[PDB]
RNA sequence: GUUUGACCUCAAAUCAGGUAGGAGUACCCGCUGAACUUAAGCAUAUCAAUAAGCGGAGGAAAAGAAACCAACCGGGAUUGCCUUAGUAACGGCGAGUGAAGCGGCAAAAGCUCAAAUUUGAAAUCUGGUACCUUCGGUGCCCGAGUUGUAAUUUGGAGAGGGCA
RNA sequence: CUUUGUAAAGUGCCUUCGAAGAGUCGAGUUGUUUGGGAAUGCAGCUCUAAGUGGGUGGUAAAUUCCAUCUAAAGCUAAAUAU
RNA sequence: UUGACUCUAGUUUGACAUUGUGAAGAGACAUAGAGGGUGUAGAAUAAGUGGGAGCUUCGGCGCCAGUGAAAUACCACUACCUUUAUAGUUUCUUUACUUAUUCAAUGAAGCGGAGCUGGAAUUCAUUUUCCACGUUCUAGCAUUCAAGGUCCCAUUCGGGGCUG
């Protein structure tokens, strides 16, 4: 299988080969639109590891989100608060750039469902992602049992609610002492241990 | 590569030990030796260990014999080529300046006793201090015929002020594979006190008292 | 080059993978003979077809069963194929970079194949394979160790070529 | 320089069939985000990871079958209650905040891909058309697809080969 | 009424194997957040692994062991909210 | 409102990233090989660590007499100064290349190189290199390929090749 040789090669990103390819592709992508389509996966081994298949219904969409921090949208930098919240510049978005890229493609192509996104390329002002989406309306996907589940309307806009790999990361949904605040849901956990639970006999 | 350079070290033995023009075919055992090859060359203001490591294999720096231990070894080893020196002698020996110079310039093998390691260090002691020329513990009434290897196999490791040392590796009449095994052991018993090897490697050479143009590290 | 390529494709024109019709008819004979005689897997004589598909031929090269591997020069993400000449050499299978994945695709009844491989051959046509393997080994296999060292590109546009040729004739050819 | 045909990428159409918005929002998943207030003042803290604002679901949602807890004679997905505990910890160590494991109980149920040569046979799938027994079925025909669609394998395993 | 079927599943001993997810893990730094305290999670930027490997073991590091899991892909009712 | 305490949009400076590719000075590094050191007695000039009793076709010194810490000669190898001739990285500074990036403009028309005609360069009519490329007294006009040439239209109707 060529897929193992692809997987191994793609890790060595500063090997003379990938150095060259990074420089020429990042040019090709920058010349196309922001959110444009992709005729095939640029990384067919990475795609299929995340769950892409080469059957009708599955699509790929290339997307480029601006890099850098989140500047607070307050006008003239004036915040109207206490010094602790006078921050404007050094502030970070709590979701990732993968999440922003997933979110904007989800809005563009609303008929399809985001299966999984991933990193392709980056320069100084851009990061380049390829979102694997699925057609929940195409019989091809509705008839196969391994991808029948995605069609169920409890999977509508996974990328928005934050149920994709990126969302689950950004929401710290992981087992262990490390993720005590955010394991079952940060908000659910907060209100549970801020709930005063009284019985009939106290 | 799997016994380092044993393809060219066998050439280094055979194309030296049997030659009358290159190696010059001199008198006696063409005695083969080797220096070291390292990056571990900080001159050591730490005062480098200088540990006298040993192996039962014989380098055989064995021409010049003497004796200091008396009353047993004199009349036990008189059979051998040793020449007995009595107890009232080393005073008259070192009384004139030159006698001790000749002694520690030529006399490179000594036998002592557990009673004659008392009157040793006063006179001879620091007259040389760096010749690497001293006796070793052997009993009064003992083997005497295991000493031929066990004493002269113990050669010296004094590495003070500069990183310039060389531990000799057998000679001609010794075993053929044992010298190419003891070189690897001599690297191992160097990296005993050292920290780096550079790396499972020294810097090969087997000058059998003549070093031709074998240019190996 | 376009005469070694022509001859390679003339040998590879035979061992074309069974068509949808030829498959159906062979299956109708076999499946009928499972009833009439009850002699299955001996009827429908052994197929000599070209081996194709990337993950198939990669494994045939890794197992050293391939006798000639054609590597396309215009695969959409080159990375799919960048490793294949180097793998093909290390295993010691004779390989050639041939012009057209479309040309390979037309040979295997697909649109594009990105790779082809002759692992077996008929006794009649082993002589041609042996010759064409020697003539492609002259170009690719033998010279791999040298071509491995040397870079492509770094080539100016025709207008900047003409400018450099002017600015070089300025100083030296004054 | 032509003959015809491919391929790749990108288009067009009041093209065959389809799908997205909006509403609602008690509960749920996210983002963004204060100040009043408390500190007898106040700037960190606090209110609060709250109100407001925006994106997104369902009858529940989310979570979930370990990159867990532990240090035991070890437990064994997830969630909830009782408890741990107003504790360990945090904190102008001020005001104040503040979990988790074990334990009893409620309900319990597990699994799927990628990475393998089907290679003595893309075995796979959408579509169109006809007929039927019509949440579909079958024949034929175009297409998807080898830049990998099926069968097999999921770590507890398991695969190939051997014998019974 | 059939009838799948000549095709699928579990089970024992031997022999070779036994793939297991990368701008990720992790590290520095900035901001935020947490009870998490030389840093609990999250995020931006720079660097960026490995294969007896990686994470964790609630005081930073070095050397030595040990224990425990198997990350960076995914599906899943009920007990809960209203 | 301000040299009150604490911050901040902005702006500016540095580092890193975007950030590639060459040339003239340099670190050589794998890669060499000639010098490259006289405290002491001593033939005399021992940086050293390990060798030794005879070699060399003849010469020459050790062996041993000998001085001194270092026994020479006969050589290996380790660095401590030097030479450069490997083209094995920017290591730092002086220029250059387009292709990333960047700023324009056009309804993307004439760009670049060469060739004609130059009229000529005189070294002399050239395979030598310097030397332009249809519009000017005037408030007019300039648009549908005309001239030659070649095949078809059976020589009707004209439409087509290349020049222009």
């Amino acid at each position: 299988g060529a897929y193992k040789y692809l997987e191994e090669l793609q890790r060595k990103k500063q090997s003379d080969v990938l150095r060259f390819l990074q420089r020429v592709r990042v040019w090709e992508y920058r010349q196309k639109n922001v959110i444009h389509r992709a005729a095939r996966p640029t990384r067919p081994d990475k795609a299929r590891r995340l769950g892409y298949k080469a059957k009708q219904g599955f699509v790929i969409y290339r997307v480029r989100v601006r890099r850098g921090n989140r500047k607070r949208p307050v006008p003239k930098g004036a915040t109207y608060g206490k010094p602790t919240n006078q921050g404007v510049n050094e502030l970070k978005y709590q979701r990732s750039l993968r999440a922003t890229a997933e979110e904007r493609v989800g809005r563009r192509a609303a008929n399809l469902r985001v299966l999984n996104s991933y990193w392709v390329n980056q320069d100084s002002t851009y990061k380049y992602f390829e979102v694997i989406l699925v057609d929940p309306q195409h019989k091809a996907i509705r008839r196969d049992a391994r991808y029948n589940w995605i069609c169920d309307p409890v999977h509508k806009h996974r990328e928005a609610r934050g149920l994709t790999a990126t969302g689950k990361k950004s929401r710290g949904i992981n087992k262990g002492h490390k993720f005590n605040n955010t394991k079952a849901g940060r908000r659910k956990t907060w209100k549970r241990q801020n709930t005063l639970s009284l019985w009939r006999y106290r | 590569m799997s016994k380092i350079t044993s393809s060219q070290v066998r050439e280094h033995v055979k194309e030296l030990l049997k030659y009358s023009n290159e190696t010059k075919k001199r008198n006696f055992l063409e005695t083969v030796e080797l220096q070291v090859g390292l990056k571990n060359y900080d001159p050591q203001r730490d005062k480098r260990f200088s540990g006298s490591l040993k192996l039962p294999n014989c380098p055989r720096p064995n021409m010049s014999i003497c004796i200091f231990g008396d009353a047993f070894d004199v009349d036990r080893a008189k059979s051998c080529g040793v020449d007995a020196m009595s107890v009232d002698d080393l005073k008259k020996l070192n009384k004139n300046k030159k006698l001790i110079k000749k002694l520690s310039k030529k006399y490179n093998a000594f036998i002592a006793s557990e009673v004659l390691i008392k009157q040793v260090p006063r006179l001879l002691g620091p007259q040389l201090s760096k010749a690497g020329k001293f006796p070793t513990p052997v009993s009064h009434n003992d083997d005497l015929y295991g000493k031929v290897t066990d004493v002269r196999s113990t050669i010296k490791f004094q590495l003070k002020k500069v990183l310039c040392l060389a531990v000799a590796v057998g000679n001609v009449e010794m075993e053929e594979d044992v010298l190419v095994n003891q070189i690897l052991m001599s690297v191992n018993f160097f990296v005993s006190l050292l920290k780096k090897n550079w790396q499972n490697v020294g810097s090969l050479v087997v000058k059998s008292s003549m070093g031709p143009a074998f240019r190996l590290y | 080059d376009r005469n070694t390529a022509a001859e390679t494709f003339k040998l590879f024109n035979k061992y074309r993978p069974e068509t949808a019709a030829e498959k159906k008819e062979r299956l109708t004979k076999e499946a009928a003979a499972v009833a009439e005689g009850k002699s299955k897997q001996d009827a429908s004589p052994k197929p000599y077809a070209v081996k194709y598909g990337l993950n198939h031929v990669v494994a045939l090269i890794e197992n050293k069963k391939a006798k000639l591997v054609l590597i396309a020069n215009d695969v959409d993400p080159i990375e799919l194929v960048v490793f294949l000449p180097a793998l093909c050499k290390k295993m010691g299978v004779p390989y050639a970079i041939v012009k057209g994945k479309a040309r390979l695709g037309t040979l295997v009844n697909q649109k594009t194949s990105a790779v082809a491989a002759l692992t077996e051959v008929r006794a009649e046509d082993e002589a041609a394979l042996a010759k064409l393997v020697s003539t492609i080994d002259a170009n690719f296999a033998d010279k791999y160790d040298e071509v491995k060292k040397h870079w492509g590109g770094g080539i100016l546009g025709n207008k900047a070529q003409a400018k450099m040729d002017k600015r070089a004739k300025n100083s030296d050819s004054a």
